[PDB]
C-alpha cells in the first residue's frame, strides 16, 4: 500500500532506468575511437 | 496678448505665454515669478501638494472586488496597474489591464475593475 | 516624433524601394560579413 | 528686450528648420566643411591609386 | 525622418542600434576566426605565406573585435534600457545626449581600430597589452595609439549607460514597489552596473598612462628605465575578472527572468540568491589575481589568493541547484529558450569542474598557460556570451517586433551551434593532456586530427551563422505567414491539464511584467501612466 | 515556511461564496490541483459542486480525470479507484468506457 | 434553445476537422451546446459528449504543440543537410586551395619517428604513426 508502492520506483531507480543513462553517453565511444581507426 | 495674473492653478496653460518681468535692483524675489518656463508650476505644487504627474500610492491596499473596484484616473485608452492582493505582498505581481471593451480578472482577486474617465461637455 | 506605431518602422531600414526591396542592401551586408578579413588579408598577402 | 520678442514673434508666425538663427555661419561652415573636407580626406586614399592593382604575384 | 536613427531619444532604437551593431561586429568575427582556424587546420602555409606578424595582427583582431564589440554593446544595452526603465513604471528614461555621444564616439573607434589592424606594421600582442611585448620597437606605427583611442572611447560609452541605468535604478522606481523583493534581471544589472563603474575607470587609467608612455617616451612599465610592467598587469586582471563578471552576470539574469516566465513556478531561494549575488558583487574586488601565481608573489599571498577563489566559487553551484530545482517539479516545454538554457547550464557546469581543477594552485606549475586554461576560457566565455545572446534574442524577437519566428529554423540552428560547439570542445582535454603549445602559425602537426575537426566544427558554425542571416531573411519576409499559419510558435507556455481552451486564451500570460502583453513598442511616449503594484 | 493550508482552503470556498463563472472555478481547481497537498473527498465534492454550478460536463471529465492522475503519490491506485468509485455514483458521469478504447 | 435529440451532421463533423469548418459558425455550434448542456445532464450521447470535449479541452489551436506532423523529419534532414554542405564545401575549398606541401611526405614522419624511437630510452618504442596522405 503505502510502503509496498512506494518501493515501486525508489528503488528502481537503480537497475531499471540505469541502461538509459548508459546510453545517453554511449556517442563517445562509437563516434571518437572509430574517427581514430579510420584516420590511423 | 495681454498679461496673466496667473494666481489660479488650472488657469494657467502654455509655457510659451509666460516670460517674467526682470528687476532693476534690490534682493533676488521669492520663487514665484522669477522661474522661468513652467518649472514654477510643479515647483509650487510640490511645494503644497497639489500635484500632476502625482507619484502618491493608489488604494493597493484595498482588495478592489466587484464590491468596490479599484479607481483609475486618466483619460487614456490604455492601462498599465497591477493588483495581487490586499497587503503589501503575498504573490508575484500580475498586471491588470481594465478596459471598456470588454471586462479583466485578478486570477487571485477575481476582480471585474471599469476605468474612469474624467468628466467631458 | 511621435508618430511611429511599432509595427514594421522600429527598423532603422526603409522597406519600400523598387531598387531596394531588402535585396541591394542586404547583398551589401552579404559581402561586408566578409569583406573586411578578406581585404586585410589582401593588403599584405594573397587570398 | 526689444529684439528677443520680435525673434519669438517670428519664430512663432514661422516654424522652419535650421532654427534661421546662423544663415552666414551656416554658409561659411557646412559648403566648406564639405569641400575642404573632401580635398582633406580624398587625397590620402587616392596616393596608392597608382600603387593599386597588387596581385601579389611575384617572380 | 533621419532624427529617429541618428537623436534617438527613445531607448528602443538605441537598443536595436546596439543589437545590428554587434551582431555586425560579430559576423565579422566569426568570418575571420573561420579564416584564422583555415590557417592553422593544417601546418605550413596553404593559404597565407607564414606571416606571423599577420598572424598575430589577426589573433588579436579576433579578440579584441568579439570582445569589444559583440558580446559587450548589445547584451547589456538592449536588454537594460528595455526592460529595465520599463518594467518599473517609468515614462520615459533620462540623457538622450550621453546615448547619442556615446553613439557618435563609437565609430572614432570602429574607424581607428580598422586603421590600427589596416596597417603594415599593426598591433599583433594578443589580448595581452603588457609591455615591452605591446612595445613600439616591434609593433610601430600607430596601430597602439588607435587602439588605445578605441579603449577609451568604448570605456567612456559603458561607463555612462551604466551611470544613467544606476541612476533610473535610484531615482525612477515606483512608488509601490519594495527594494528587497526587486526581480533577479535588476539585480543582475545593478551589480554589473556597479562592478563596470568600480572596474572600467582603473583600466582606463592604465590605458592612458601606456598612452602616455607611448607618446612621451617615458619610463613607467618599460624594463629598462626601473619600471614595474607588473603594475598594469594587476590593473589588466582586476578589470578582465570583473569583465567577466560583467560579461556572465546579465546572461545569468536573463536565465533567471527565462525560467521563471516559462516555467510556472518561483525560483528556489530567489531572495536569499539576491543576497548571495549583492555579496558577489561586493566580494568580486578579492578574487581578481588568481592568474598570477608563477609571477614570484609569496606563498602565503598564493594561498591567501587561492583560499580566496575557491571559497567564492560555491555560489555559482548554488545557482546551478537552484535553476535545477525551478525546473524541477513543474512542466518544462519542448521550446528552443529550455533547450538553450539546458545547453548553457550544462556547458557552464563543465566550465566551471575545469576552473575548480584550475582553482588548486600547486597544480598551476604544470598547468598555467598550458592548453588547458585557454580551452577552459574559451568554453566558459563562448558557451556564455553565445548562448546566453542566442536565447535573448530567440527569447524576446516576438517580444520587441511582434512577428514570430519559425520553430524548425529554430530549432535546427541549435542543433547546428551545438553539434558544432560538442565536435570543438571535447577533444580538447586531450590536447590539454599532451600538451598542445600556443599561439603558433606553424604548430606540430600532431594534432592534425583534431585541428581537422576543430576546422569542421568552425565551418559548421559559419554555416549556422548564415543560417542565422537566412533566418532573419525569412522573418522579415513572412512573419504574417507565420502569424497566419502554425509554422511558428504562437505562444511562449503551453497549458497545464486545468486550463479550459477559453480560460487559457484569455490568460495566456501571467507573469511578473506587463512587457509580454504589452503591445508591439509603442511611440515614444510610453508609460504615460505610473506602475501601481501590491 | 510549512505554512497553513486550511487558509488557502478557505479562500477557496469565500471565492465559491463570491463565484460568478465557470472562470473562478478553473482558477480554483489550478491552485488546489498545484498544491501538494491531496485533497480529502469533502473538497474534492466541493470543487465538483462548484464545477457544476454552471452544469459543464466536460469540467466534471476534467476534474475526473485530474484526480485519476493529480500526483503520483508513490503511484496511490486504490485509494484513487474508491474515490473515483464513489464520486461518480453520487452524480453518475461514466466516461472512462470510451476514451479507454482507444 | 430547447432542442431535441439534437445529433446532426454538425455533431459528427466536429470530431474529424476543425480548422477546415471556416470559423464562421464554431460560435454557433459552441453556443448550441452550451445551451444545451445548460439543461440537465440526462447522460448526453457519446458524439455530443466527445464534441463537447474536444472544443473545450485542447489538441486544437493554443494546445497544438511544438512537435508537429512530421517536423521532426525535418530537422534531422536539415541537420544532415547542413553536414552534407559542410563536407561539400570543404572539399570543394581544399581542391581549389591546391597543393602546398613539398615536404613531410610519409617517409619523411617514417624516418622522423624512426630516428626518435631508436635510442634514448624510448616509452616502448611509441606509436607515432603517419598522419596521412
Ligand atoms: C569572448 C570570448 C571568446 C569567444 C566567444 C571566442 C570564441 C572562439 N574563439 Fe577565441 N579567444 C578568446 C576569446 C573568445 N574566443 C581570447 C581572449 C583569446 C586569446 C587572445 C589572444 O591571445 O590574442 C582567443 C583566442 C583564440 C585562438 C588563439 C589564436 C591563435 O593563436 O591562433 C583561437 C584559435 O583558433 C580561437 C578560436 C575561437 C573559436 C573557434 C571560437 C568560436 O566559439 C566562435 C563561435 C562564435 C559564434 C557562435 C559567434 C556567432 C556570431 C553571431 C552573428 C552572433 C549572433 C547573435 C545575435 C546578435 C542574436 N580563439
Ligand atoms: C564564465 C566565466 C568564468 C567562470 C565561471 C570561471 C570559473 C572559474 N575559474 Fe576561470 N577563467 C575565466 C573565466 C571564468 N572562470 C577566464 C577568462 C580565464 C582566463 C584568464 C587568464 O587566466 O588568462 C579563467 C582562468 C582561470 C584560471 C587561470 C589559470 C592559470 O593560473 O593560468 C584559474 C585558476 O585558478 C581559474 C579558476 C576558476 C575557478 C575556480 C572557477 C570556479 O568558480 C567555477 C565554479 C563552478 C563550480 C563550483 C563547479 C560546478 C559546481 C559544483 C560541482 C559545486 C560543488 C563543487 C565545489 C564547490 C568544489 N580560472
Ligand atoms: C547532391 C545535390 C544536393 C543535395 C543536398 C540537399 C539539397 C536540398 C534537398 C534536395 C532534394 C533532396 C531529395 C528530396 C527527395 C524528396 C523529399 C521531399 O519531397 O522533400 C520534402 C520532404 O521533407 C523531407 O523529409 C526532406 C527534407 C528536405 C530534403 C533533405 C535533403 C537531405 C540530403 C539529401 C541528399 C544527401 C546525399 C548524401 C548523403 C549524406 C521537403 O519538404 P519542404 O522543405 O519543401 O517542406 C516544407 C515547406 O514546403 C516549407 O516550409
Ligand atoms: C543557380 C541556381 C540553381 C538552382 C537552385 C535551386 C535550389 C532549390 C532548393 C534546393 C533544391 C531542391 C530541389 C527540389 C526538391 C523538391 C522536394 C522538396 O520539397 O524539397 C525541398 C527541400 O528544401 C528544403 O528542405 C529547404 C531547406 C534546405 C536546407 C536546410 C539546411 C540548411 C543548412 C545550411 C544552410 C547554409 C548553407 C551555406 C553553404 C551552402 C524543396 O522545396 P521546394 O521549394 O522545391 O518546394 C517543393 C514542394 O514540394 C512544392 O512542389
Ligand atoms: C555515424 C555518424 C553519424 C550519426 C548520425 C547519422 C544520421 C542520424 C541517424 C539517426 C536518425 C534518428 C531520427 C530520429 C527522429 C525521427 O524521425 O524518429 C521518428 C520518431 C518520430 O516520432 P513518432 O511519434 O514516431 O512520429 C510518427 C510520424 N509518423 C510515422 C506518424 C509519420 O522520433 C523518435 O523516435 C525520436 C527518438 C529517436 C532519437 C531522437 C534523437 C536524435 C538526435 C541524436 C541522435 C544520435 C545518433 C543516433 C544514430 C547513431
Ligand atoms: C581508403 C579511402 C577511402 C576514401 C577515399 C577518399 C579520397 C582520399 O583518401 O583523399 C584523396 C585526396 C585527399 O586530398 P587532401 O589531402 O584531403 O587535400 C589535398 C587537396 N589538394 C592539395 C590535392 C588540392 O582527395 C583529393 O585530392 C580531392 C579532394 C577530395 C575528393 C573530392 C570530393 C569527392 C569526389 C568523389
Ligand atoms: C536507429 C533507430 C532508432 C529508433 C528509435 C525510435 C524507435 C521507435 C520510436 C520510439 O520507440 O520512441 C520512444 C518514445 C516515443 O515517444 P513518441 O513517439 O510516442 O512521441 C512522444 C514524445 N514526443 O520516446 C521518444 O522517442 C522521445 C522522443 C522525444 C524526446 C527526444 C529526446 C529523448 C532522447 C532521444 C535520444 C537521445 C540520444 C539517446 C539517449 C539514450
Ligand atoms: C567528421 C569526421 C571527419 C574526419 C576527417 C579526417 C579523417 C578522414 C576520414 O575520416 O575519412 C573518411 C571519409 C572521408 O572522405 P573525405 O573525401 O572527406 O576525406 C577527405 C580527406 N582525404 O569518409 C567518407 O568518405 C564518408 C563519405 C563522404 C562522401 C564521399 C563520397 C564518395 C563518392
Ligand atoms: C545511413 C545514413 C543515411 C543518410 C541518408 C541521408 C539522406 C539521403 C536520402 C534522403 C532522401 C529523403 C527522401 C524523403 C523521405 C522522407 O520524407 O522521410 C520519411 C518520413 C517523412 O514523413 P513525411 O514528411 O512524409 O510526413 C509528411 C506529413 N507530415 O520520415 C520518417 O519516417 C522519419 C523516420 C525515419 C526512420
Ligand atoms: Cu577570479
Amino acid at each position: 500500500g503505502r510502503i509496498g508502492e512506494s518501493w515501486v520506483i525508489t528503488e528502481g531507480r537503480r537497475l531499471i532506468p540505469e541502461i538509459f543513462q548508459w546510453s545517453a553517453v554511449l556517442s563517445v565511444c562509437l563516434g571518437w575511437p572509430g574517427a581514430v581507426y579510420f584516420f590511423s | 496678448p495681454v498679461v496673466k495674473t496667473a494666481q489660479n492653478l488650472a488657469e494657467v496653460n502654455g509655457p510659451e505665454t509666460l516670460i517674467g518681468p526682470g528687476a532693476k535692483e534690490g534682493t533676488v524675489p521669492t520663487d514665484l515669478d522669477q522661474e522661468t518656463g513652467l518649472a514654477r508650476l510643479e515647483l509650487l505644487g510640490k511645494l503644497e501638494g497639489i500635484d500632476v504627474f502625482d507619484t502618491k500610492p493608489l488604494d493597493s491596499s484595498r482588495k478592489g472586488t466587484m464590491k468596490d473596484p479599484i479607481i483609475i484616473e486618466s483619460y487614456d485608452d490604455y492601462r498599465y496597474v497591477g493588483c495581487t492582493g490586499s497587503p503589501a505582498g503575498s504573490h508575484t505581481i500580475m498586471w491588470l489591464k481594465p478596459t471598456v471593451n470588454e471586462v479583466a480578472r485578478c486570477w487571485e482577486c477575481g476582480s471585474v475593475y471599469k476605468l474612469n474617465p474624467v468628466g467631458v461637455p | 516624433v511621435h508618430f511611429k506605431d511599432g509595427v514594421y518602422e522600429n527598423i532603422p531600414f526603409k522597406v519600400k524601394g523598387r531598387k531596394t526591396p531588402y535585396a541591394l542592401s542586404h547583398f551589401g551586408f552579404f559581402a561586408i560579413g566578409f569583406a573586411v578579413p578578406f581585404v586585410a588579408c589582401y593588403v599584405q598577402l594573397k587570398k | 528686450a526689444n529684439k528677443v520678442i520680435q525673434l519669438q514673434k517670428i519664430f512663432q508666425s514661422s516654424t522652419k528648420p535650421l532654427w534661421w538663427r546662423h544663415p552666414r555661419s551656416a554658409l561659411y561652415l557646412y559648403p566648406f566643411y564639405a569641400i575642404f573636407a573632401v580635398a582633406v580626406v580624398t587625397p590620402l586614399l587616392y596616393i596608392p591609386n597608382a600603387i593599386r592593382g597588387i596581385k601579389a604575384k611575384k617572380a | 525622418m533621419v532624427q529617429r536613427w541618428l537623436y534617438s531619444t527613445n531607448a528602443k532604437d538605441i537598443a536595436v542600434l546596439y543589437f545590428m551593431l554587434a551582431i555586425f561586429s560579430g559576423m565579422a568575427g566569426t568570418a575571420m576566426s573561420l579564416i584564422i582556424r583555415l590557417e592553422l587546420a593544417a601546418p605550413g602555409s596553404q593559404y597565407l605565406h607564414g606571416n606571423s606578424q599577420l598572424f598575430n595582427v589577426l589573433v588579436v583582431g579576433h579578440a579584441v573585435l568579439m570582445i569589444f564589440f559583440l558580446v559587450m554593446p548589445a547584451l547589456i544595452g538592449g536588454f537594460g534600457n528595455y526592460l529595465l526603465p520599463l518594467m518599473i513604471g517609468a515614462t520615459d528614461t533620462a540623457f538622450p545626449r550621453i546615448n547619442n555621444i556615446a553613439f557618435w564616439v563609437l565609430p572614432m573607434g570602429l574607424v581607428c581600430l580598422v586603421t590600427s589592424t589596416l596597417v603594415e606594421s599593426g598591433a599583433g600582442t594578443g589580448w595581452t597589452v603588457y609591455p615591452p611585448l605591446s612595445s613600439i620597437q616591434a609593433h610601430s606605427g600607430p596601430s597602439v595609439d588607435l587602439a588605445i583611442f578605441a579603449l577609451h572611447l568604448t570605456s567612456i560609452s559603458s561607463l555612462l549607460g551604466a551611470i544613467n541605468f544606476i541612476v533610473t535604478t535610484l531615482n525612477m522606481r515606483t512608488n509601490g514597489m519594495t527594494m528587497h523583493k526587486l526581480p533577479l534581471f535588476v539585480w543582475s544589472i545593478f551589480i554589473t552596473a556597479f562592478l563596470l563603474l568600480l572596474s572600467l575607470p582603473v583600466l582606463s587609467a592604465g590605458i592612458t598612462m601606456l598612452l602616455l608612455d607611448r607618446n612621451f617616451n617615458t619610463s613607467f612599465f618599460e624594463v629598462s628605465g626601473g619600471g614595474d610592467p607588473i603594475l598594469y598587469e594587476h590593473l589588466f586582471w582586476f578589470f578582465g575578472h570583473p569583465e567577466v563578471y560583467i560579461l556572465i552576470i546579465p546572461g545569468f539574469g536573463i536565465i533567471s527572468h527565462v525560467v521563471s516566465t516559462y516555467s510556472k513556478k518561483p525560483v528556489f531561494g530567489e531572495i536569499s540568491m539576491v543576497y548571495a549575488m549583492a555579496s558577489i558583487g561586493l566580494l568580486g574586488f578579492l578574487v581578481w589575481s588568481h592568474h598570477m601565481y608563477i609571477v614570484g608573489l609569496d606563498a602565503d599571498t598564493r594561498a591567501y589568493f587561492t583560499s580566496a577563489t575557491m571559497i567564492i566559487a560555491i555560489p555559482t553551484g548554488i545557482k546551478i541547484f537552484s535553476w535545477l530545482a525551478t525546473i524541477h517539479g513543474g512542466s518544462i516545454r519542448l521550446a528552443t529558450p529550455m533547450l538553450y538554457a539546458i545547453a548553457f547550464l550544462f556547458l557552464f557546469t563543465m566550465g566551471g569542474l575545469t576552473g575548480v581543477a584550475l582553482a588548486n594552485a600547486s597544480l598551476d606549475v604544470a598547468f598555467h598557460d598550458t592548453y588547458y586554461v585557454v580551452g577552459h576560457f574559451h568554453y566558459v566565455l563562448s558557451m556564455g556570451a553565445i548562448f546566453s545572446l542566442f536565447a535573448g534574442y530567440y527569447y524576446w524577437s516576438p517580444q520587441i517586433l511582434g512577428l514570430n519566428y519559425n520553430e524548425k529554423l529554430a530549432q535546427i540552428q541549435f542543433w547546428l551551434i551545438f553539434i558544432g560547439a560538442n565536435v570543438i570542445f571535447f577533444p580538447m582535454h586531450f590536447l590539454g593532456i599532451n600538451g598542445m603549445p600556443r599561439r603558433i602559425p606553424d604548430y606540430p602537426d600532431a594534432f592534425a586530427g583534431w585541428n581537422y575537426v576543430a576546422s569542421i566544427g568552425s565551418f559548421i558554425a559559419t554555416l549556422s551563422l548564415f543560417l542565422f542571416i537566412y533566418i532573419l531573411y525569412d522573418q522579415l519576409v513572412n512573419g504574417l505567414n507565420n502569424k497566419v499559419n502554425n509554422k511558428s510558435v504562437i505562444y511562449n507556455k503551453a497549458p497545464d491539464f486545468v486550463e479550459s481552451n477559453t480560460i487559457f486564451n484569455l490568460n495566456t500570460v501571467k507573469s511578473s511584467s506587463i512587457e509580454f502583453l504589452l503591445t508591439s513598442p509603442p511611440a515614444v511616449h510610453s508609460f504615460n501612466t505610473p506602475a501601481v503594484q501590491s | 515556511d510549512e505554512e497553513t493550508f486550511e487558509e488557502f482552503t478557505a479562500r477557496y470556498e469565500k471565492e465559491f461564496d463570491e463565484a460568478y463563472d465557470l472562470f473562478e472555478v478553473q482558477r480554483v481547481l489550478n491552485n488546489c490541483f498545484s498544491y501538494d497537498l491531496v485533497p480529502a473527498p469533502a473538497v474534492i465534492e466541493k470543487a465538483l459542486r462548484a464545477a457544476r454550478r454552471v452544469n459543464d460536463l466536460p469540467t466534471a471529465i476534467r476534474v475526473f480525470e485530474a484526480l485519476k492522475y493529480k500526483v503520483e503519490n508513490e503511484d496511490q491506485y486504490k485509494a484513487y479507484l474508491d474515490e473515483l468509485k464513489d464520486v461518480r455514483q453520487e452524480l453518475g458521469v461514466p466516461l472512462k468506457e470510451e476514451l479507454f478504447p482507444s | 434553445a430547447q432542442t431535441h435529440a439534437l445529433s446532426n451532421a454538425a455533431v459528427m463533423d466536429l470530431q474529424s476537422r476543425w480548422e477546415n469548418m471556416p470559423s464562421t459558425e464554431q460560435q454557433d455550434i459552441v453556443s448550441k451546446l452550451s445551451e444545451r448542456q445548460k439543461l440537465p445532464w440526462a447522460q448526453l450521447t457519446e458524439p455530443e459528449k466527445q464534441a463537447v470535449w474536444y472544443i473545450s479541452y485542447g489538441e486544437w489551436g493554443p494546445r497544438r504543440p511544438v512537435l508537429n506532423k512530421g517536423d521532426s523529419s525535418f530537422i534531422a534532414k536539415g541537420v544532415a543537410a547542413g553536414l552534407l554542405f559542410s563536407v561539400g564545401l570543404f572539399a570543394v575549398v581544399r581542391m581549389a586551395g591546391g597543393q602546398d606541401a613539398k615536404t613531410m611526405n610519409k617517409e619523411w614522419q617514417l624516418k622522423s619517428d624512426e630516428y626518435l624511437k631508436s635510442k634514448n630510452a624510448n616509452p616502448w618504442g611509441g606509436y607515432s604513426q603517419v598522419q596521412s596522405k
